[PDB]
């Protein structure tokens, strides 16, 4: 389909025992970092409670040891019930609005508003349509429709032959009405009727009648986030900078009102409140006025969990001049606690390779598995894992059905991980242009 | 005088022939007015005098 085989592509879920929140070994496509799974799990675990508001977690530790796929692993063990919301770092420097605005609005994004509502739906096949048009138009006409279980005929408003009209609704033709609207969705042609489409080319599709009454309410559940009823009420198509951007800074008189409105309708029943995530992946990439502000909005009752993960060690802050641990202000880094992800061992890293030369289409040679297990402890697991596409691609060339360490060797061969990179590097100082600007073109 | 009334302007409401439920639907085959696909399927099946009998007791027939 149009999604791809992507890095994270395995992640089904955290891979943890529900009852009791303790890792399995492996499962759901994540393999060891038990401990920081659990920790995750405790998270997801009050993140679907609700009850607690506004904390941050930062998960910290080297490149590769799985923090993303922790925080991808949450997101689908999360699913649709609750908001999810991920942003990097380097995404609030817009040019469009400051970055606490950029920021408030990320917070607004990771609250949902609940609501429950339902209508009458009309569905069938239309038997036939008569509109008399009588010069003039949309008089008065009939309107039969069948579902298997049933058939009616109805006499239209004026207002709904123009709906009919403008929907071009023909004999065959399967539809829902949304009554209270008036809006018609073709949902497709019968197949009884197929000989009537004369028009239609032979790629068109056709449908079983459809089933039930003629008639049913049908309860919708959406769910609405803060920020979108800000930018609604922005201005007279609000809705319309949710989708194209071009949001100014929405002012804070607005989001006071909607809090207030949100607080009514809580009270009243009419909406749930949701509280979802905000995941700022590479959260080292903000500045000092950044963690000012996030500070005190994760003091805000309708504030989300805030999760976070950093590379970095003791690193300097951006826009100022010192150094603090993850490159985090450590007056941010009190409102925090703190998962670590360790480093694989070999076996773990056999099993990753695995998983993901079963999310590729991919078979290894015992061999193969091997040696990709070796080259993964010395050249590390991303790199490894791109040599399991690229010995399939070489396989193919020389049609091998399996993968064998010949193509694995082809492979290291072709492509240098990143210390063969920097060994280049370090000795072509000379060809390679320098931190000076100094190079030598000559032989 | 005893000429005395007159019809309504007002639409009236829509109930079922057989069980004298609200009606969303008419039958568009026999003109009876029904409540639900069960009582749907018991019209369409009908001995074949009774439906004029359904519309008799709301004084229409078929003529
Ligand atoms: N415990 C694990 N189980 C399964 N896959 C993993 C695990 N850890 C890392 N990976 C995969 O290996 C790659 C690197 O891990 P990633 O989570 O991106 O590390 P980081 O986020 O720290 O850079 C990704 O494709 C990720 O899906």
């Amino acid at each position: 389909g149009l999604n791809l085989i992507a890095a994270h592509s395995h992640i089904r879920g955290l891979g943890v025992d529900a009852d009791t929140l303790e890792p399995r070994p492996s499962s759901q496509g994540l393999v060891g970092q038990e401990k920081a799974r659990k920790a995750a799990a405790v998270v997801l675990e009050m993140i679907k409670q609700g009850k607690i508001a506004g904390r941050a977690v930062l998960i910290a530790g080297p490149p590769s040891t799985g923090k993303t796929a922790i925080a991808m692993g949450m997101a689908q063990s999360l699913g649709q019930d609750v908001p999810f919301t991920t942003l990097a770092a380097s995404e609030i420097f817009s040019l469009e609005m400051s970055k606490t605005e950029a920021l408030t609005q990320a917070f607004r994004k990771s609250i949902g508003v609940r609501i429950k509502e339902e209508s009458e739906i009309m569905e069938g096949e239309v038997v036939e349509i008569q509109i008399d048009r009588s010069t003039g138009g949309a008089k008065q006409g009939k309107l039969t429709i069948k579902t298997t279980d049933m058939e009616a005929i109805y006499d239209m408003g004026s207002k709904m032959i123009d709906a009919m009209t403008k929907e071009r609704v023909m004999a065959g033709d399967i539809i829902s009405i949304d009554k209270s609207s008036g809006k018609i969705t073709k949902l497709g042609r019968s197949y009884a009727r197929s000989r009537d489409y004369d028009a239609m080319g032979v790629d068109t599709k056709f449908l079983q009648c459809p089933e039930g009454e003629l008639q049913k309410r049908k309860e919708v559940v959406h769910t609405v986030s803060l920020h979108e009823i800000d930018v609604i009420n922005s201005r007279t198509q609000g809705f319309l900078a949710l989708f194209s951007g071009d949001t100014g800074e929405i002012r804070s008189e607005i989001r006071d009102q909607i809090n207030t409105k949100v607080a009514e309708w809580k009270e009243e029943g009419k909406a749930e409140i949701v509280p979802g995530v905000l995941f700022i992946d590479e959260v080292h990439m903000l500045d000092i006025e950044c963690f000012s502000y996030i500070n005190r909005a994760l003091e805000s009752d309708l504030a989300p969990i805030v999760i976070m993960a950093s590379n970095r060690g003791v690193s300097r802050i951006r826009g100022t001049d010192y150094k603090s641990p993850h490159g985090l202000p450590l007056d941010f880094l009190d409102r925090v606690v703190i998962i670590n992800t360790h480093p694989y061992t070999p076996d773990e890293l056999r099993q990753i390779l695995s998983i993901r030369a079963q999310e590729e289409e991919v078979d290894l040679t015992p061999d193969a598995l091997a040696l990709l297990t070796k080259i993964g402890q010395e050249a590390g697991l991303r790199y490894a894992s791109n040599l399991i596409t690229t010995s399939q691609l070489i396989a193919a060339k020389r049609r091998a059905k399996q993968v064998g360490v010949e193509d694995v060797q082809r492979s290291f061969k072709l492509f240098y991980d990143p210390a063969r990179s920097v060994r280049f590097v370090q000795e072509s100082e000379k060809r390679l242009i320098g931190n000076d600007g100094v190079v030598d073109f000559s032989y | 005088t005893n000429i005395e009334s007159a019809p309504s302007l007002a639409p009236m409401k829509h109930y079922c022939d057989v069980t004298g439920l609200p009606a969303p639907y008419l039958d568009p085959k026999t003109r009876l007015r029904y409540h639900n696909k069960e009582i749907f399927a018991m019209i369409r099946n009908l001995p074949q005098g009774m439906g004029e009998q359904f519309l008799e007791a709301r004084g229409a027939h078929t003529v």
